[PDB]
């Protein structure tokens, strides 16, 4: 899956 | 490992040969171009280089300097083809 | 944010003076265009958090 | 939501000058955009323009400042004390610049508004500030050039070292990067042996230091 | 009328002097009814005014107006696929505005703009409701009231005049959709005026390339069903027939370059016309000029097609400009980054000649750094100077930091757990730090890596890392024992040709292996490094310093990352202790992968891997059994149970740690064993060589819309580990497990593509060629890629 | 995650059977037009049924028990695996023993109604979305470019064609040409209804008649030498057959096709309004709005009452005196979107899943 939120 | 470093006028070897001794900035300019160096500190000069140097080959110059005089004309042509 | 919430607030420098650029005989520095100049500002007001920038009464 | 009771504009104005005088901003910005919405066109609506630009400023809500302080101008161009709202946009942009490297725009629009302000406004009571941030901010611009010519100088373009440094002469003369920045000028000439102007360079240098 | 004052009733906001100067008519002179109706009509114009009234007198004029109520607050209720910021922006620009003037007849005006809004965002059954609220001091609120509706979908991209391509296959190709599956991320099904000119441009292009150059889109239609919740789109078009490309000339002020030129349009009489190639060589020619000075060198192509014989002439008209030279390369918003991380990614030089492709090149690669929303190139032309221009780039920031947490399973690992913390800008200052973390059935690994990208101007990186790795063997189909290492590690890296990248650097790893069961591999290990455990008792420990040099070499001339068709991957990696360190081996990997098409549009494809490996002990010592090669799973040998290729352990006759029965044990002390044992669990030869060929075949059974998606294969791969070391004399009995004669093989098919939950693979081998003990797993699959 | 609607479809009616309602038979047809917007629909000629699906199957049909007479599928087949689909969306029509179909890949097929051997096929400018209107020994198709198009009924070659200006965004469906007096009178997908003669394709006359905003005509009828005409979202109206006057016009907009009988006009808004208005002046005699927004069909006069379908698949029947249901009934789940026929005192109507039903009482 591999989620990415940024700051 | 680098790209191409390029610096100063292109010089084709052909205008270069096309300005004698006794015209003014106008002419030479509309020759050659606008140089991109210039004598800054008082006296009137104009550096035309042609600085190259590609991937891992060298660098390759040639220098051409004009001197004009008080009222702009072209007074004396130094040219250089390679750099010692 | 976090950066200009010291530089707003109260934080200042003072920096070095200027000084003029000597030029050796026989030659001339370049010319200056008066572009960036500061020009001399007489009288001596407040400065670094003696000047209150709050508005006055109108 | 930080709702304003719909109180006469004298309370609330008193109100919003104690908590400006207390020392708190958030909540003043909140009581004077009410009362400037409530009254546009009220006796005082200038003052209150004026006491939000300061609290803005103050807030950290620069881009709000920027805006207020350019609809004061453009609607009252002959308020005797505008001087103040060119320092404050003076102060707004020195404050966006917030690091020489990075771009110099906002350092250079806040140079342009205290050179207007100084050369405008001399006897004021901010000129003597006005000048301390214009010597700043003209060292930094110098810097930033200087910054950009030793990054030249490492890439090996040799002509754009000459040319920003010649630059630097003509704009700033008399900083501490143009004459930290000569010798750049003179390594330049001398690696691509123009043997005279490196000469000139170093009688330059040497007259001076 | 002779007028000798003027007055007026119900001012508030305007001023009398503006509103003086506003009327023509002045404070003595004579008015009439038609100045009367002309000062109304600007009153009315004017917008501060909803009804104007103005009425002679006895003596005076008097005027009555009634201002039109202020603009107090704006509300929004119901605009849930809308942002209200860019729905205030909209607004704003259509002249509604806080501060300003409401008028009680353009209600329908603004509600016509939202709902034309709305019809562009896609909603073509919205609607809008607004409703006024006056409030004391003459103001007023506006509220707004949102029903979106539904959106309206594609539900058809038809192509009809088309005889030589299918339309499915036409529409493959296209970016907007009509079958969107819930197994598959081929994009969204809406509708867009910009994406349907694309596609049409791709269509265009599609056929051009195939030799049709009297291609022609008749006309495209779009169509709503009447509840307006789908849209049907056709592209009545017009195909020609297949052209052949009979010879190119070149025309024009090419400044002295026609030999040069000439060569680059060579073409192979009877080639098929082409669109994409021409364009090439325009591109290349174009290269050509620029690379002489020339900032704008102009190229146009012609053709002239002949119907007679189907024959297509070009005709390359070339206009090469004057030269233009860069004077100052200026960066805009670069708040945070600092000038020269935006500097240094440029080919473009200051100082010198203008080159367009240069120009672009830099705005490419500042696009592919990360850090920017849009990059924006703007030539400024210098006042006073004929050839002189100025390079500005105006870039929008973003926050590069970054949170990450994915989550994958597998055959071969298991559940695999996988956080991250990331700055690929610390403080733009172009150092790219970040904290990483992995955990699946049998390891945990955890990192600290800072990353210079340019140490040096030319490119060479310098890259540190702290790694933490816990490996647990028993749980990954091994011997067991237990190794918990850690350790740093500098690299450099040497970018050289674009495709191929040394690196070289030092390392220091520490060791701790603990609990380790007696085997003859180890042991035939621990003998040398001088350790003399008991071989009666499993609990061990061994704790060893390395200080490694590792070097590399890789070469990516793959032309796509995700389902390439061409190119060859090659990656070779080492590893060496240095003098000093406790341990004394040098270790070689070799992978590589290449794709050899096999048609003209890369659908059916052969990939060729392999995986060589070898490493050994140099001062009388072995390799350490924790860095050994383990061949067999998912990726090496499809068909075998994972890392059970290779030599098997031989066990001693040991006491376990806690025995019970019902539960099976290698072959302890208490179950009668006095001898050497025998075992059927890999663990893993110092030599390793893998090979694998696999013919890449067009999905048969899926709709040909969405057919490119998804990857089928049939595979054939081999391979054999074996350890060098072993002593066929001395353990005559159990198999030679040195002999690297023992090839393992296994054929099977592959299935492979994106579902929402990440990258799919399958696939079902049957090993027809297997020896003792190799374990066999027919079915193995990867979710989700950690 | 969730979706809404701007208006909340109109409640199921409450309503007493007077009669009650059954079904003599119901056939399949492989997979109906699914979930496309088509005009396909059946036919009745001579006591039997043509209908057909979006896939290409054309079934025929007997009209009292269902047996199947022929069935032929027009999909061409590249091999015992690949299958293009023909896509299928003109209308069943009837005429002269032929059964003329459109299709989405510019196609007219002219099916036998004896054995289903293609007689004819050809190609026209455009997606052949509206119905193959047949007259005076010509086929007329109404094309998805505005291009008017007759076909000859024997060899199948264009005789002649009409341009009809198309705008930028229209509604999917064409209109069909209804012929009278030798001229054909055509609306298309550009608000305007216009005259064209048979025998080269002259204009003689064209009349907008409209008011983003598009619209569509979909077949006006004929009556004693006027030409009723209603546009979508615009203003049915009263033409001259002869000079294209207006007589009489009335705001209100639909696309689905209406009716006419004795002195009155039965149509259904495009919001789902059947209402009956007067040809001499378009005065309203009754309105009977319960059905908001549940997307019917064109509706049908079957034994002196309105029969309309609906998307949840209920058939209603509406009495004509006064508006008042007067029945209805559960037919199919998956729903009705083409026009029900009604002819020789039987009722045929599809569903989306081509299940052709016979409705009686």
């Amino acid at each position: 899956w591999n989620w990415s939120k940024s700051w | 490992y680098r790209p191409d470093i390029n610096q100063g006028n292109y010089l084709t070897a052909n205008d270069v040969s096309k300005i004698r001794v006794g015209m003014t900035q106008q002419q030479v300019a509309y020759a050659l171009g606008t140089p991109l160096m210039s004598d800054p500190f008082g006296t009137n000069t104009w550096f035309y280089v042609f600085r190259q140097q590609p991937g891992h080959e060298g660098v390759t110059q040639q220098t051409l300097t004009l001197t004009f005089n008080s009222s702009g004309v072209l007074t004396n042509i130094d040219n250089k083809p390679a750099l010692s | 944010r976090y950066k200009r919430q010291v530089s707003g607030d109260e934080a200042y420098l003072e920096a070095a003076p200027l000084a003029e650029l000597h030029a050796p005989a026989g030659m001339i520095l370049p010319v200056t265009s008066g572009d960036y100049a500061i020009p001399v500002t007489n009288g001596s007001g407040a400065v670094g958090k003696a000047l209150d920038i709050r508005p006055p009464a109108q | 939501k930080e709702e304003v009771p719909d109180n006469p504009p004298n309370e609330i104005y008193a109100t919003a000058q104690q908590k400006l005088q207390d020392g708190n901003w958030r909540q003043a910005i909140t009581q004077l955009e009410a009362l400037d919405n409530r009254y546009p066109f009220g006796p005082y609506s200038q003052q209150v323009q004026l006491d939000l630009i300061y609290a803005y400023y103050k807030n950290a809500d620069l881009p709000l400042a920027q805006a207020a302080i350019d609809r004061f101008i453009r609607l009252n161009p002959t308020h005797p004390n505008i001087d103040y709202v060119m320092y404050m946009r003076g102060l707004t942009n020195m404050a966006l610049d917030d690091r020489s490297d990075r771009d110099p725009q906002h350092a250079r629009a806040a140079f342009s508004d205290f050179s207007k302000l100084v050369r405008g406004y001399p006897n004021s009571q901010y000129t003597t500030d006005a000048t301390k941030r214009l010597v700043f901010l003209k060292d930094r611009l110098a810097k930033y050039e200087y910054s950009v010519a030793e990054y030249y100088t490492e890439r090996g373009a040799w002509v754009a070292v000459v040319n920003r440094v010649e630059g630097m002469l003509r704009d700033y003369p008399d900083t501490q990067a143009t004459r930290d920045a000569l010798p750049l000028m003179e390594n330049a000439y001398r690696q691509m042996q123009m043997n005279a102007q490196a000469e000139k360079v170093a009688k330059i240098i040497a007259a001076n230091s | 009328f002779v007028v000798k004052d003027i007055h007026f009733e119900g001012l508030q906001r305007v001023a009398v002097g503006a509103a003086l100067l506003s009327m023509p008519v002045r404070t003595g002179d004579t008015v009439n009814d038609e100045d009367i109706s002309n000062t109304i009509r600007a009153l009315f114009a004017t917008g501060n005014f909803e009804d104007v009234r103005v009425l002679r007198d006895g003596d005076t004029l008097l005027v009555q107006v009634k201002e039109r109520p202020t603009i107090a607050s704006i509300t929004f209720s119901g605009n849930k696929s809308v942002k209200d910021d860019m729905l205030k922006q909209n607004l704003e620009a259509s002249g509604v505005r806080v501060g300003e003037s409401l008028d009680r007849t353009t209600i329908a005006d603004i509600e016509k703009g939202l709902e034309d809004f709305y019809y562009s965002v896609g909603k073509y059954s919205a609607s809008v409701k607004a409703v006024v609220t006056p409030l004391p001091r003459n103001r007023v609120d506006l509220k707004l009231v949102f029903q979106e509706g539904v959106s309206a979908e594609i539900q058809q991209i038809n192509i009809v005049g088309n005889h030589a391509f299918t339309t499915d296959e036409l529409i493959s190709h296209f970016q907007l959709r009509d079958e969107v599956p819930w197994w598959n991320v081929v994009g969204d099904r809406k509708y867009q005026k910009q994406k349907l000119a694309g596609d049409l441009e791709t269509l265009r292009s599609y056929y051009l390339d195939r030799g049709y150059a009297r291609f022609n889109i008749d006309s495209t239609q779009v169509s709503l069903t009447p509840d307006k919740k789908g849209i049907y789109v056709t592209v009545n078009i017009t195909e020609g027939d297949q052209y052949k490309l009979s010879g190119v000339e070149v025309s024009g002020n090419l400044a002295g370059h026609s030999a040069e030129i000439e060569q680059l349009t060579k073409i192979e009489p009877g080639e098929l016309y082409n669109g994409t190639k021409v364009t090439k060589m325009e591109d290349d020619i174009k290269k050509l000029l620029g690379r002489y000075g020339y900032a704008y060198p102009r190229v146009q192509s012609m053709p002239e097609i002949n119907d007679a014989d189907k024959t297509v002439k070009l005709r390359v008209n070339v206009d090469a400009g004057n030269r233009f030279y860069v004077r100052k390369i200026r960066f805009e918003g670069n708040d945070t980054s600092k000038d020269a991380v935006l500097r240094r990614e440029m080919r473009q030089m200051e100082g010198a000649w203008l080159g367009s492709d240069l120009v672009d090149q830099g705005k490419e690669r500042l696009n592919r750094l990360g850090f920017f929303e849009t990059v924006d190139t703007d030539t400024q032309r210098v006042p006073g100077s004929p050839d002189q221009v100025d390079v500005v780039y105006k870039v929008k920031e973003r926050n590069t930091g970054s949170f990450n947490f994915g989550i994958g399973y597998g055959t071969e690992s298991g559940v695999s757990f996988q956080a991250g913390v990331q700055q690929d800008n610390w403080l733009g200052t172009g150092y790219a730090v970040g904290i990483n973390g992995t955990k699946n059935d049998y390891q945990t690994y955890a990192e600290l890596s800072v990353t210079n990208p340019y140490f040096t101007v030319d490119g060479v990186s310098l890259g540190g890392r702290l790694f933490y790795n816990d490996f647990q063997a028993d749980d990954a189909d091994l011997s067991d024992y237990t190794n918990k290492s850690y350790g740093t590690d500098v690299t450099l890296g040497f970018p050289i040709n674009e495709y191929n990248s040394l690196r070289a650097g030092l390392g220091y790893v520490h060791n701790s292996l603990s609990n380790m069961q007696p085997q003859v591999a180890m042991w035939r290990y621990l003998y040398s490094m001088g350790e003399h455990p008991s071989t009666s008792d499993q609990d061990n420990s061994f704790k060893t310093d390395d200080f490694t040099f590792n070097y590399g070499w890789t070469y990516n001339k793959l032309d796509r990352g995700y389902f390439p068709t061409d190119g060859s991957r090659v990656n070779l990696t080492g590893k060496v202790t240095i003098p000093g360190s406790d341990n004394e081996y040098y270790k070689v990997t070799l992978d590589t992968a290449t794709y050899v098409p096999i048609d003209d549009d890369h659908k059916w494809v052969v990939l060729g891997r392999t995986r060589w490996g070898y490493g050994d002990g140099l001062g009388g010592k072995e390799m350490p059994f924790y860095e050994n090669f383990y061949a067999g799973g998912s990726s090496t040998v499809r068909g075998f149970q994972s890392n059970t290729i290779g030599p098997k352990a031989v066990y001693f006759p040991h006491q376990a740690s806690n025995y019970d029965p019902d539960y099976d044990y290698e072959c302890a002390t208490q179950d009668g064993a006095k001898d050497l044992c025998k075992s059927d669990d890999a663990v893993g030869g110092n030599a390793m060589a893998v090979a694998s060929l696999e013919f890449i075949t067009p999905t048969p059974f899926i709709s040909d819309k969405y057919a490119n998606s998804v990857r089928t294969s049939f595979f054939w791969d081999m391979g054999t580990v074996w350890d060098t070391n072993w002593d066929s004399s001395q353990y005559s009995g159990y198999p030679d497990y040195s002999d690297p004669s023992n090839i393992r093989m296994s054929a099977g098919i592959a299935l492979q593509w994106m579902s929402p939950l990440g990258p799919l693979v399958f696939s079902y081998a049957q090993p027809f060629k297997k020896y003792d003990g190799d374990k066999a797993e027919q079915f193995q699959f990867n979710i989700g890629k950690t | 995650n969730s979706e809404e609607d701007v208006v909340k479809m109109s409640p199921l009616p409450t309503v007493e059977n007077q009669f009650t309602p059954t079904t003599a038979w119901s056939t399949s047809v492989g997979s109906g037009i699914g979930n496309f917007y088509s005009n396909l629909h059946p036919a009745l000629a001579d006591n039997v049924v043509y209908a057909a699906d979006r896939a290409g199957l054309v079934k025929a049909l007997n009209a009292d028990d269902g047996k199947e007479i022929w069935s032929v599928s027009l999909a061409e087949k590249d091999g015992w695996f690949s299958k293009e689909p023909a896509l299928l969306s003109g209308g069943v029509t009837v005429s002269g023993g032929h059964v003329y179909i459109g299709s989405e890949k510019a196609q007219v097929y002219a099916l036998n109604t004896s054995d289903g051997t293609v007689a004819w096929q050809t190609k026209v400018a455009g997606e052949a979305l509206s119905r193959p209107v047949v007259s005076d020994g010509l086929v007329l198709i109404h094309t998805s470019n505005g291009q008017l198009q007759a076909l000859n009924e024997a060899d199948g070659a264009v005789k002649w064609t009409v341009n009809l200006d198309m705008p930028s965004l229209s509604l999917r469906g064409e209109s069909a040409p209804t012929t009278a007096f030798g001229a054909a009178v055509v609306g298309g997908d550009n608000g305007r209804v216009s005259a064209v003669l048979m025998e080269q394709g002259q204009m003689i006359w064209q009349q907008r008649i409209s008011q983003r905003l598009s619209d569509v005509d979909t077949t006006p009828v004929v009556v004693n030498g006027v030409v009723f005409a209603l546009a979508y979202n615009g203003n049915l109206t009263a033409l001259d057959l002869r000079s294209g006057q207006i007589m009489w016009k009335r705001e209100l907009g639909s696309v689905n096709d209406f009716i006419v009988d004795g002195n009155r006009i039965y149509l259904v808004d495009q919001n789902d309004r059947v209402m009956a208005l007067t040809i001499d002046g378009g005065v309203t005699l009754w309105t009977q709005s319960d059905l908001l927004h549940r997307l019917l069909t064109s509706p049908v006069l079957y034994n002196g009452n309105l029969v309309v379908g609906d998307s949840e698949g209920y058939l209603h029947w509406i009495n004509v005196e006064d508006g008042r249901f007067v029945a209805q009934q559960k037919v199919d789940s998956s729903g009705f979107q083409t026009e029900p026929v009604a002819a020789d005192g039987k009722l045929l109507i599809q569903a989306k899943d081509g299940t052709v039903y016979s409705i009686t009482r």
